[PDB]
């Protein structure tokens, strides 16, 4: 339709970036010995 | 102070610097920062350049409609030829950007620095007690930049005929070159591709032979790389097993067993081949071109019997006849 | 929009360069 | 309407015969004894209102007038077209072999 | 007197000769003796480009501009007869000479404005009754401004007027009405106005000097876009001789 | 150089990952409409 | 009729409020020509900060 | 597919009479044509003035006719413009100007006849190629 | 013109929206010129005024 | 119908080159007039590579 | 503009001197053994 | 019509490009109708053919 | 200019996604005890 061109990328990075953040931590936590 | 200058010279020359700023470096570091900084700005924001001196600006920067693949830094004007065009030679920058001033500022500083870069590849080897000659391997790729950025222009009478600084701009340099010199049909270029093809070939040979004949010291589920520690005494691969396999692939005497002779060949081949390729461009810079076998084989009556050499000429004419649309006013292309 | 994308990646490669040269894993001898 | 004056000119006399007011000088090399001397005079002597006006170029020797009379059937004349006359294009229009 | 080498590279070659502060005399006209101009010369000093008043017609003025090409502006070697007229006036009529030079100037925005600074087919005239050429003896007249690029010039995509492509061959099945203007090349031809007003005479050698002001249109690029109005101010030098 | 003694390790438990993601995703479900506007 | 504040300019104004009102390319905020901003043009300011 | 004496039969003079060259003259002309012409007439064109070629038809409409041994021969001795209304021996090699164009000194009437024969024989073998330029290469 | 332009609600910062992105120009468009002052009148010649 | 004005004739001649002349709606999809390949083509490229 | 020329010139001289007076400073000396 | 349509180079899978994305319609456009067979002739009535 | 609308997001995810991959690993490696 007649939507915003950047809407897609704004929504994509809005989800990816912080999700990628959490995930990087959780996995580095999860793999800490003992 | 043991003596400032005495100290300075000890630092410069110090072999304890993360990056060895040498004596050659004192010239390198600045020239290279200028070349790089001017380029990046040019490539991104420079405006159209009247490369062919016919007032027909070719814009080659990102902000003016180009993308990484098409964009480039355009060569100085043909109106300028071989004349020196330093910024202080223009009524204004506007005038300097229009006649392709940035191009010279870049090629000159780069070529200058890239040479010192060679001078440095010697110096450090000296301060470290290692044999020289590495810098001599680097003389080949350098001798090319030189051939493509300076010799060819000197020879042809203008910097506007030097290779542009961009992807597509380079293909242009090539396609046209071929048309005016028929380089593919020149011994030196052929030696060039032998060296490059060969290099990549050998690069793969060595690479595989060695990697394939490594002594096991790693787990089944452990990077085979860990089987090597920086600062080892003995070797990490069975050069005798390597030679054993390779000698059987072809035949024994046609295989290396002397790592030193192997590595000399490994360096000698590409460097020698590229040296010739660089001499090719430096030679065709004075119009001593490739073999011209046009209409050689002719029949019993005199008719011309074409060879692939002729099919090549047609493709060349297409290039000749179409390059620089509006730049020619006369019959023969003597420039 | 395109210009920005091209320059960004470039700027990212130069950043990489920096970290690679000045923040590599110091290369240790013998012991490993 | 925007039209390419030249491609349009090719639909007139020009395009069928040597145009004394437009056609480039080299065109005269396709007929006996017109080239060097006469073609220069014809071209040099501005436009013509009618083919015959060529017979009137001042100085033409009696023999030249003879030759001209012979080749008139190969000439015509149309409005002077700038795109074809400007730039001295009638003495050299950038075409060779 | 300076040989070639005495000028080469100085830029001096692109400068019309000059008369000294002394030479402020007057040259006589026999009116019964044909005269010609052995050498007219025009040197630009400024190029002003009238700006488009945007939609809001508010009256537009001429603005200075930077010369992006270099010192290649001067017109020299102009020549023709300077016939004396019945009413005692003089009209110069050019025949041949380096009567045009392609110039390119930039603007506030960064826009390059190319023009074919010329005086081809000049027809300058003076005041009626002009027995002797005194300081400031205005010459005024028109000339022709031929298309910037000639018939054979091809655009970046191969399209041309006298030669080249018929259309946008890079877009084989695109609608054409929109591309019309850029595929069909037109050759523009227009008139120009100039006025050579004397400042220094020198009846001795018959060589006058002064300043000029001319107006003309710039390149319309084979008629792809509108031409800009240009004004040009500079100086000139003429060599009058009986001949 | 001396191993800087002011550093501690960082942690994010599984539940936090989930609570985190639930927030990111739904905010995205809430703002995408206005981004596409 | 088309001044910086119509063009979603946000930083450009804060640079004019204190002096920088020209471009190395020749134009200027007030609309004059022939002016020489010198080194401290919008380009200059932008250049400076990056360094 | 050969250079038969049938192909080496070219017009001698204006009144139709012909002459027949021999494989020796031909080769010899071809060699002489290279020695004193190719420089500017390589392949039947004319580098210092592309408007006039050596195509037989072009030579036919020349003035006087230069499309026969007699013609070309005269030309190599006293060259003229396409209308013949002007002698150009001063800027075109010819016998009457060998002091200025040395390459023309050796040249004897025997040689001039061969060169001439070559010009009429070439287009017979090559055809369109001979006249046109790079378009036909 | 400049003066007339300030008397246009389309330059009032109070008009607009949170997700109505960009310059003021993506809205009503790039201002080109002032059409002029509009005076409304009715059959009787009386001058009317637009609220 | 018949057409005789050079331009129109050439237009169609310029089209004849591609075979039968058709009438396209370029608006809708905002087409650019540069040929693209059919599924037959893509499937073929993709599988020849993967293989 | 005539200034920039001057400056550039100065700047290049500095470095070029630093360069000559450098290898001159008994460079052979600088290295592992025999000096 | 269907038959005539297959005789159009714009359906030849060999035309196209690697980054010329989308359906064949983003190219020449959505086909609407067959303009008809075009026959070219010259003054003499001779029928010509387009290579 | 007249570019592809998805070009931006195609380039963005082409860089982000795999970079985010490597990074997740490196950090989880980096934080393994011993
Ligand atoms: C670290 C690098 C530092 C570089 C510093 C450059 C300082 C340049 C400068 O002071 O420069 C001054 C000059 C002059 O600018 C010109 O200046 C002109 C006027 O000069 C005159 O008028 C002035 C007053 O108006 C003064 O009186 C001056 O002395 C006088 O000559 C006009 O205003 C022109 O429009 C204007 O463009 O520099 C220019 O144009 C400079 C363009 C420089 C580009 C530099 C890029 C550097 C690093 C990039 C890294 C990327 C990653
Ligand atoms: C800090 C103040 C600030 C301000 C006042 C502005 C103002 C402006 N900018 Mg700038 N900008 C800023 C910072 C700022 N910017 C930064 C840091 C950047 C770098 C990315 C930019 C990059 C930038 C660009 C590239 C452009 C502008 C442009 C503009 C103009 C845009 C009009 C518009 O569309 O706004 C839109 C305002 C919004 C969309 C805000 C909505 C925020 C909501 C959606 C999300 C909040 C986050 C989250 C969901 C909250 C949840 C929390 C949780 C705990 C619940 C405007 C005058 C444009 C321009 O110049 O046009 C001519 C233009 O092209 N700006
Ligand atoms: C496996 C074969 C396959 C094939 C033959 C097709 C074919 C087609 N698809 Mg489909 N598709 C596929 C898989 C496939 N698809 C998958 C897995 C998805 C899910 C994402 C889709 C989603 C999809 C959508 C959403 C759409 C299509 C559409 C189309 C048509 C598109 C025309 C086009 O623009 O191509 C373009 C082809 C390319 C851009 C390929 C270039 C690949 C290069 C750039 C990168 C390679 C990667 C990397 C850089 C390599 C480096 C390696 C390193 C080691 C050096 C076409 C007939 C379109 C349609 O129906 O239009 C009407 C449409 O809208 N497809
Ligand atoms: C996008 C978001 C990226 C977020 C990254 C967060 C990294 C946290 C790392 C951490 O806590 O490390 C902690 C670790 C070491 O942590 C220690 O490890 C020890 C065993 O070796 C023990 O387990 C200790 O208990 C533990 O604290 O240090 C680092 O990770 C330094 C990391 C630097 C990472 C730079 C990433 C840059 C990405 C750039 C662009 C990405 C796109
Ligand atoms: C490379 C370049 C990168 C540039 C990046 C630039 C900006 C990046 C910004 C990234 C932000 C990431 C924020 C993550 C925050 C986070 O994970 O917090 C996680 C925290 C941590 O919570 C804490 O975790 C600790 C262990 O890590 C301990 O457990 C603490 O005890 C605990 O309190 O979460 C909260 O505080 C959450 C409050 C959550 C409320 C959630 C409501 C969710 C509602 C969802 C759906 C509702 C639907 C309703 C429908 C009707
Ligand atoms: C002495 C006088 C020196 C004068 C120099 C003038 C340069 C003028 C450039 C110009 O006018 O460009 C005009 C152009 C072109 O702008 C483009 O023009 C195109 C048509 O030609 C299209 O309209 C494009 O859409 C438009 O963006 O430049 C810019 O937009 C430039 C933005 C430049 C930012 C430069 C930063 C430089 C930073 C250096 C170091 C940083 C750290
Ligand atoms: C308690 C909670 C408190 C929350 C406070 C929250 C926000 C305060 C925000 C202040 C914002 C000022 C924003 C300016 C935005 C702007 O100018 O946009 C300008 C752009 C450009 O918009 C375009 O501009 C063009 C002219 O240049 C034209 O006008 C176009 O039509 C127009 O669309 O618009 C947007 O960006 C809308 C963006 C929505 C973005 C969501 C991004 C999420 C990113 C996540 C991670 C990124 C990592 C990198
Ligand atoms: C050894 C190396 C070997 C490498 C082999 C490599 C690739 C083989 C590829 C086969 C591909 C078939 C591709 C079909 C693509 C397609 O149809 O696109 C279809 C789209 C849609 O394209 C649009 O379609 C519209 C109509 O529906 C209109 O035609 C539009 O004009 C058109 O642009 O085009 C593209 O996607 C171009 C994409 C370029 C994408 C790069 C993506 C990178 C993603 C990285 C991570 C993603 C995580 C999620
Ligand atoms: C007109 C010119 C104007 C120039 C102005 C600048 C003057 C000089 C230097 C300071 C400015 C900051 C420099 C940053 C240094 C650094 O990172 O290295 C820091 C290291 C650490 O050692 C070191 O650092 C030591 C001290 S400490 O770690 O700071 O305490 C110090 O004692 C020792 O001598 C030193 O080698 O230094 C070096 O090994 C020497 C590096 C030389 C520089 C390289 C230039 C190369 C250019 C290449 C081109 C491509 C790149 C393009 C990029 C745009
Ligand atoms: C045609 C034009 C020719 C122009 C020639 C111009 C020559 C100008 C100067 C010659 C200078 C010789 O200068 C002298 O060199 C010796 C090295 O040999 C330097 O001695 C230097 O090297 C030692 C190492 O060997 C350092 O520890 C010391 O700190 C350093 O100064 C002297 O400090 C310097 O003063
Ligand atoms: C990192 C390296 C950076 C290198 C930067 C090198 C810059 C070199 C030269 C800058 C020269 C600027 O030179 C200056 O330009 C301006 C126009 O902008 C000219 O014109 C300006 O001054 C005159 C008066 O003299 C005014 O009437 C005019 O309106 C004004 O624009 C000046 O007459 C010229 O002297
Ligand atoms: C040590 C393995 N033997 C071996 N032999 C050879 N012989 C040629 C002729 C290809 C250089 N090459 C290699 S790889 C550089 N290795
Ligand atoms: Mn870039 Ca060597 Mn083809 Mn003359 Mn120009
Ligand atoms: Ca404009
Ligand atoms: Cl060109």
């Amino acid at each position: 339709m007649e939507v915003n061109q950047l809407g897609l990328i704004a929504t994509a990075l809005f989800v990816l970036v912080p999700s990628v953040f959490l995930i990087i931590l959780y996995v580095q936590t999860e793999s800490q010995q003992k | 102070s043991a003596n400032l200058w005495e100290r300075f010279c000890n630092w410069v020359t110090s072999t304890d610097n993360r990056l060895y700023v040498g004596w050659f470096g004192v010239i390198m570091i600045p020239t290279l920062l200028a070349a790089t900084i001017c380029f990046v700005i040019a490539f991104i924001a420079a405006p159209p350049v009247d490369i062919d001196g016919i007032r027909e600006p070719v814009s080659g920067s990102l902000l003016y409609g180009n993308n990484i693949i098409t964009g480039a830094v355009v060569p100085s004007s043909n109106a300028i030829g071989l004349h020196f065009y330093p910024i202080w030679e223009a009524a204004s920058l506007d005038e300097w950007l229009y006649n392709g001033g940035p191009y010279q500022l870049i090629i000159f500083h780069f070529l200058l620095g890239a040479s010192c870069y060679m001078g440095r590849q010697w110096e450090l080897s000296y301060r470290l007690g290692m044999r020289p000659w590495i810098c001599v391997a680097y003389s080949a790729p350098l001798a090319s930049a030189f051939a493509v950025f300076l010799i060819y222009p000197i020879g042809q009478g203008s910097f506007s005929d030097g290779m542009p600084l961009g992807i597509s701009g380079t293909f242009n340099f090539m396609i046209v070159f071929q048309a005016e010199h028929n380089i593919l049909m020149h011994p030196f270029h052929q030696l060039g591709v032998a060296g490059v093809f060969g290099g990549a070939l050998f690069c793969a040979m060595h690479g595989s032979l060695v990697t394939s004949s490594l002594i096991r010291e790693t787990t089944e589920t452990e990077s085979a790389n860990y089987g090597y520690k920086f600062g080892q005494e003995e070797e990490t691969y069975n050069i005798v097993a390597a030679h054993g396999y390779f000698g059987r692939l072809i035949f024994q005497y046609a295989s290396f067993n002397n790592s030193r002779s192997l590595h000399f060949f490994l360096a000698a081949w590409p460097v020698v081949g590229v040296w010739f390729t660089a001499l090719g461009i430096s030679t065709m810079a004075f119009n001593l071109n490739g073999f011209n076998f046009n209409h050689s084989v002719i029949d019993a009556k005199g008719n011309v019997i074409n060879t692939w050499a002729d099919i090549i000429n047609r493709a060349n004419l297409g290039m000749e006849v179409m390059h620089e649309r509006n730049a020619h006013n006369f019959p023969l292309d003597l420039a | 929009m395109e210009t920005i994308t091209y320059v960004f990646i470039f700027a990212c490669i130069i950043a990489l360069f920096f970290f690679a040269i000045f923040f590599r894993e110091p290369p240790r001898i013998t012991k490993k | 309407e925007l039209v390419n004056v030249v491609d349009e000119k090719l639909g007139t006399a020009y395009g069928e015969k040597i145009d004394l007011n437009n056609t480039n000088i080299a065109a005269f090399i396709q007929y006996r004894g017109l080239y060097p001397t006469l073609a220069k005079l014809i071209v040099k002597n501005a436009p013509y209102e009618s083919v015959e006006d060529v017979l009137n170029i001042p100085g033409l020797t009696e023999r030249q007038k003879q030759i001209l009379r012979e080749n008139l059937e190969h000439f015509t004349v149309t409005e002077v077209e700038t795109a074809l006359v400007e730039g001295g294009d009638r003495y050299n229009n950038g075409l060779y072999k | 007197t300076l040989t070639y080498d005495d000028i080469v590279g100085t830029g001096l070659a692109n400068k019309c000769p000059t008369l000294d502060d002394t030479a402020r005399g007057a040259y006589p006209i026999d009116s019964s003796q044909t005269y010609r101009i052995a050498r007219l010369c025009l040197q630009p000093t400024t190029f002003l480009v009238k700006e488009e008043p945007k939609n809001k017609r508010q009256e537009a003025e001429f603005v200075p501009t930077k010369l992006v090409t270099r010192e290649t502006t001067s017109l020299d070697q102009i020549q023709g007869e300077l016939k004396v007229n019945s009413d005692g006036s003089l009209t110069f009529v050019e025949e041949d000479g380096i009567d045009f030079q392609p110039v390119t100037v930039q603007m506030a925005g960064g826009e390059r404005i190319p023009l074919l600074f010329t005086v081809k087919n000049l027809v300058a005239s003076t005041q009626p009754n002009v027995t002797s050429i005194t300081t400031s003896t205005d010459f005024k007249g028109e000339f022709n401004v031929p298309s910037y690029r000639t018939a054979n010039f091809l655009d970046p995509k191969g399209r041309g007027l006298a030669s080249g492509y018929d259309s946008a061959i890079a877009l084989p099945q695109a609608k054409e009405e929109e591309l019309a203007r850029a595929n069909v090349k037109r050759f523009s031809l227009t008139k120009g106005q100039i006025s050579l007003n004397v400042a220094k005479v020198d009846g001795r050698t018959g060589e006058i000097a002064g300043t000029f002001e001319s107006e003309q249109l710039s390149d319309d690029d084979m008629g792809a876009h509108e031409p800009h109005e240009v004004k040009i101010q500079g100086v000139f030098y003429a060599s009058i001789e009986p001949a | 150089m001396e191993p800087n003694p002011n550093r501690q390790p960082v942690e994010l438990n599984r539940t936090s990952l989930y609570l985190g993601l639930l927030l990111i995703l739904v905010l995205a479900l809430l703002f995408s409409s206005y981004f596409f506007n | 009729l088309n001044p910086m504040w119509r063009q979603g300019m946000f930083v450009l104004p804060f640079m004019a409020r204190l002096g920088v009102t020209g471009s190395w390319s020749g134009w200027s905020i007030t609309g004059e020509t022939g002016i020489d901003p010198g080194f401290w043009s919008f380009e200059g300011v932008a250049l400076a900060h990056i360094v | 597919a050969e250079l038969t004496p049938e192909v080496l039969t070219v017009p001698l003079n204006s009144e139709g009479k012909t002459i027949t060259l021999t494989e020796k003259q031909y080769l010899e002309g071809k060699r002489l044509f290279q020695y004193a012409c190719a420089s500017c007439h390589v392949g039947g064109i004319t580098k210092t003035n592309p408007s006039l070629d050596l195509r037989t038809e072009t030579l036919a409409l020349a003035t006087p006719p230069r499309d026969n041994i007699e013609g070309l021969v005269d030309y190599m001795k006293n060259p003229t413009t396409y209308d013949g209304e002007q002698e150009i021996a001063e800027v075109h090699p010819s016998l009457r100007s060998a002091d200025i164009f040395p390459k023309m000194r050796n040249l004897t009437e025997k040689d001039l006849v061969a060169i001439a024969g070559h010009i009429l024989v070439e287009p017979k073998i090559l055809g369109d190629k001979w006249g046109g330029g790079k378009v036909y290469y | 013109e400049k003066l007339a332009f300030y008397d246009y609600i389309g330059n009032n910062p109070a008009k607009g929206g949170l997700f109505r992105t960009g310059p003021m120009n993506k809205g009503d468009g790039i201002a080109q010129a002032w059409k002029g002052h509009a005076v409304f009148r009715n059959k009787e010649g009386e001058e009317l005024f637009v609220r | 119908q018949t057409f005789t004005d050079p331009p129109t004739v050439k237009s169609y001649a310029r089209k004849a080159i591609f075979g039968e002349i058709f009438e396209f709606d370029t608006e809708t999809l905002n087409s650019d007039g540069i040929f693209r390949t059919s599924p037959r083509g893509w499937f073929t490229f993709a599988h020849a590579v993967f293989a | 503009m005539e200034t920039l020329k001057i400056t550039v010139y100065i700047v290049v001289t500095f470095f070029v001197l630093l360069f000559v007076f450098g290898f001159l400073s008994g460079d052979p000396a600088r290295n592992p053994k025999r000096k």
